[PDB]
RNA sequence: CCUAAAGAGUAACGGAGGAGUACGAAGGUGCGCUCAGACCGGUCGGAAAUCGGUCGCAGAGUAUAAAGGCAAAAGCGCGC
RNA sequence: GCUUGACGAUCAUAGAGCGUUGGAACCACCUGAUCCCUUCCCGAACUCAGAAGUGAAACGACGCAUCGCCGAUGGUAGUGUGGGGUCUCCCCAUGUGAGAGUAGGUCAUCGUCAAGC
């Protein structure tokens, strides 16, 4: 369509930018029904760890919402430091840094990893 | 107003009438831009603070101006004078603004039987050019000032014109 | 849909000379009287 | 009729090249298409050229004699001394009895003399093309292709899609729609 | 005669002439065409001299066609003037050949005709010219 | 005439090519625009010039979409 | 810019054009967005004003000559 | 291994066009604008709360060379070194060798992770 493309070009300038940089990256996929993220390593080729509403913990039945996004953020950050990974960048994918991706990066602070 | 009937009848009886499988490719009315455009006050532009009130009253929603796209001097205008004036109107706003514009006031100017069906591009939006403004109420005669031939556009999700025209033939529109 | 912008939006009265009435949102606050209306026209029916 | 002699052509190069047109009266040549590896012959210049006038030449097929083996041939494309007009070199298309193969065929125009266009109108027969390309299997590829314009007035254009072609062939610049004019007729020039 | 219509430079270096005529030397439109076998260059006072001899003698009839365009401009320094100073003026316009470029073409006459009239055009050229025909390859 | 006119020359190009040696702050490419994009280890200055922030050797690879031509530094 | 001979440089009273400025935002940054043109439909304009739809891929734009660049747009808008 | 998502490798043999097909999950459309957030107007886009409906559109998968894109072999053009001619241009010995065109290919190939069997 439109909306999709659009958020993609939306999102090109950060993750070259990390790239350049060469650091390890925090993505966050947003869906109408769930939320993903990701922590890829240096160079958008291998994950070193994950954690999503999709997992057999969480089909509880609320999984588009805030709250809901909390509780996979400070999943994520336990995942991490089990991979040994701290020092990361935060990649919104093109959305905004408004709802539940913002609570989403919160929770992954309060978890322990720094960005 | 008007939302309450199309899912009740127009929806069902174009679903059949037009023998289409699925129910979302249903021809649907998406969106109305009024819009007008100010060929006059170019030298004069005092009239820009009144139009936007003028097409404030019949809506109860508030315009937005347009400007000069490029230049072309020999309108004696270049870029950045406002020129004209629009309005969109989606859901429930577009709709009750229908039925005034439908039959409150349009069968209400001077004259013909009804629209004609030809004005159609080639995937059925269709718009209408009036040639004033007087017809539409909230307005009275006297306080109006050198009237404007105001515009109506509709957009559909119609896939050709008489996709569009069935699902205009609809909503009592006067059609021939 | 920004607000303080906007005037108010009522329902208003549409009552025809003909005697239909219609009930329909507009911005006039005060009952109107019409003319003519829908139902009291040749041209939908045609003659 | 159409039989040449051919000899395999080992060494390769400018130089070499230049030495068999100078020093030995021979022209370079090369087979390939079928299913096989492309071989490089070696041929009489007097006697490619002896063969060449005949008209269909170039829309036939050719009974190649390369040593001793025989095998059946087109001749695809043909390379000519810009100044001096004789052949350089000369490549050659293996047929196979099915599969399509593409040529460049002439045409034949027919009693001009009577056309309605030239005794009646006294108007000039212009022909904007005299061969056309075709594709088609060998056992059907014709000699030439016959065009008439008996039935042709003055001011009247002959497109590709008027004239016919025989059974199993088609004209290729046809299929890609594009009809170019093959002839007229015209006002006299004075 | 026979120049552009406009340029984007008034003037142009000489150059040189070198190599074959690979492109144009085949008859695309007629049926005989004069080809050129040295290579020299046409003034465009030449080119429309043996175009008059030419459409003369056959003053019956036939389609000609001009395959040669002159569009190199050659400028001239006027008399009694020193070296340097400035380029100097166009004067003419001319045509590069190189050896085997068809030159005129026609159709719609005799073999002999088109070999007659031929003969008193490329006596108006200077350059050694030829007849030839149209093959399919 | 009226033509007597030029500037004086820039001495633009490649300064070092594949497989040299480079250290930190070498110049390699002078341009105008970028006819040359700046690869892994590789800066770039305000009138495009390219030079190097690590130490390593020149690459020169085309890659990517729109068909660039990319200047990097890779340990020998 | 060409001459200038595919690294740099390279002359002529050789062939062609510009400069002796501008900008407190025309700078920084964050966020957001794509042009020219064509066709159809639409009131005074009708070839060209504003508008809706389809195609379009940079044929637009870049403060100023030309050349080399421009999608992380180097183009366009807004807040600080 | 079979299907769907996210991120990459590589940038048309990978694109375009035409047609068939996918809803258990995933995704997409979808409902509403109370609450965060938004329109130089419009919940159109961004955002929030969702679970009535659909796979229509979008996206993916699968087929087809019509277009696009790749593309030999051989020949030709140019060219370094040495030597000649009828020397504005060419030829010989040796090394090198295009662009165009022709036969013909192409409806891609991979890696990491998470969900359904
Ligand atoms: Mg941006
Ligand atoms: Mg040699
Ligand atoms: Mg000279
Ligand atoms: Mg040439
Ligand atoms: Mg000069
Ligand atoms: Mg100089
Ligand atoms: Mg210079
Ligand atoms: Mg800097
Ligand atoms: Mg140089
Ligand atoms: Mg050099
Ligand atoms: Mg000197
Ligand atoms: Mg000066
Ligand atoms: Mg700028
Ligand atoms: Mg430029
Ligand atoms: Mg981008
Ligand atoms: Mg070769
Ligand atoms: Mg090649
Ligand atoms: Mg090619
Ligand atoms: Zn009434």
């Amino acid at each position: 369509s439109v909306k999709k493309e659009t958020r993609l070009r939306r999102a090109r300038k950060a993750r070259l930018k990390m790239r350049e940089l060469e650091t390890v990256r925090l993505c966050v996929y947003r869906s109408s029904q769930h939320i993903y993220a990701q922590v890829i390593a240096a160079d958008g080729g291998k994950v070193l760890a994950s954690a999503s509403t999709l997992d057999k913990d969480l089909r509880e039945g609320a999984t588009g919402n805030i709250d809901a996004a909390k509780k996979v953020g400070q999943l994520v950050a336990e995942r991490a430091k089990a991979a040994g990974v701290t020092q990361v960048a935060f990649d919104r994918s093109g959305f905004k840094y408004h709802g539940r991706v913002k609570a989403l990066a919160d929770a992954a602070r309060e978890g322990g990893l720094e960005f | 107003r008007l939302k309450e009937i199309y899912r009740k009848e127009i929806a069902p009886k174009l679903k059949e009438e037009l023998q289409l499988a699925n129910v979302m490719e249903v021809p649907r009315v998406t969106k109305i831009t009024l819009n007008m455009g100010l060929g006059e006050a170019v030298g004069d532009k005092k009239i820009i603070e009144n139009a936007v009130a003028d097409l404030e009253k019949i809506t109860g929603q508030k315009p937005v101006v347009t400007y000069a796209r490029k230049s072309i001097a020999g309108f004696k205008i270049r870029e950045g004078w406002p020129i004209g004036v629009k309005v969109t109107l989606r859901s429930d706003r577009m709709y009750e603004f229908l039925d005034r514009l439908l039959s409150i006031s349009l069968p209400r100017v001077r004259d013909f039987r009804g629209l004609n069906a030809k004005s159609f591009d080639g995937r059925g939006n269709y718009s209408m050019g009036v040639k004033e403004q007087i017809i539409f109420p909230e307005i009275d005669y006297d306080k109006i000032d050198a009237l404007r031939g105001l515009d109506i556009t509709l957009t559909t999700t119609a896939r050709t014109d008489d996709e569009g025209r069935a699902l205009l033939r609809a909503f009592k529109f006067p059609f021939r | 849909m920004k607000a303080d912008i906007h005037p108010t939006y009522e329902a208003i009265e549409a009552t025809c000379s003909c005697g239909n009435v219609i009930k329909t949102r507009s911005t006039l606050c005060k009952p109107i009287h019409l003319d003519v209306c829908s139902e009291c026209h040749p041209f939908y029916t045609g003659k | 009729d159409f039989i040449l002699n051919a000899q395999v052509r080992s060494d390769l190069g400018k130089g070499a090249s230049r030495r068999l047109r100078r020093n030995a009266g021979l022209v370079p040549a090369v087979v390939y298409g079928g299913d096989k590896e492309p071989q490089s012959v070696t041929l009489e210049l007097r006697e490619i050229a002896k063969l060449l006038e005949n008209e269909a030449a170039f829309s036939h097929v050719i009974a190649l004699n390369v040593g001793g083996a025989k095998e059946t041939v087109l001749i695809k494309a043909l390379q000519r001394h810009p100044a001096k007009g004789f052949v350089m070199h000369a490549d050659f298309l293996r047929v196979v009895a099915d599969h399509k193969l593409t040529a460049h065929v002439p045409l034949h125009f027919i009693n001009e003399e009577v056309a309605v266009g030239v005794k009646q109108a006294g108007g000039e027969i212009s022909h904007t093309i005299s061969e056309v390309e075709v594709s088609c299997l060998p056992k059907d590829l014709p000699e030439f292709i016959e065009v008439d314009m008996a039935k042709v007035e003055l001011g009247q254009i002959v497109h590709l899609s008027d004239l016919k072609a025989p059974k199993g062939v088609e004209l290729v610049q046809l299929a890609h729609g594009n009809d170019l004019a093959v002839a007229n007729i015209h006002a006299s020039r004075v | 005669m026979l120049q552009p219509k406009r340029t984007k430079f008034r003037k142009q270096m000489t150059g040189h002439n070198r190599g074959l005529a690979h492109r144009g030397s085949k008859v695309s439109f007629g049926e005989y065409a004069l080809k050129a076998t040295s290579r020299g260059r046409l003034t465009a006072r030449q080119i429309e001299s043996a175009r008059r001899a030419l459409t003369r003698h056959v003053k019956r009839g036939g389609k000609i066609w001009i395959r040669v365009f002159p569009d190199k401009p050659v400028t001239k320094k006027p008399l009694e003037v020193r070296m340097g100073k400035g380029k100097g003026g166009v004067e003419y316009w001319v045509a590069q050949i190189q050896p085997g470029k068809v030159l005129y073409e026609i159709e719609g006459v005799s073999e002999e005709l088109a070999r007659e009239a031929f003969a008193l055009a490329a006596a108006k050229l200077p350059l050694a010219t030829s007849f030839v025909k149209r093959t399919v390859m | 005439t009226r033509n007597g006119r030029d500037s004086e020359s820039k001495r633009l190009g490649v300064k070092l090519f594949g497989g040299q040696a480079v250290k930190a702050g070498n110049i390699l490419v002078r341009q105008r625009g970028t006819k040359f994009h700046a690869g892994y280890g590789v800066g770039l200055g305000k009138d495009h010039t390219l030079f190097a922030k690590v130490d390593g050797v020149v690459k020169f690879e085309t890659k990517g979409a729109f068909g660039r031509k990319y200047v990097s530094i890779v340990a020998a």
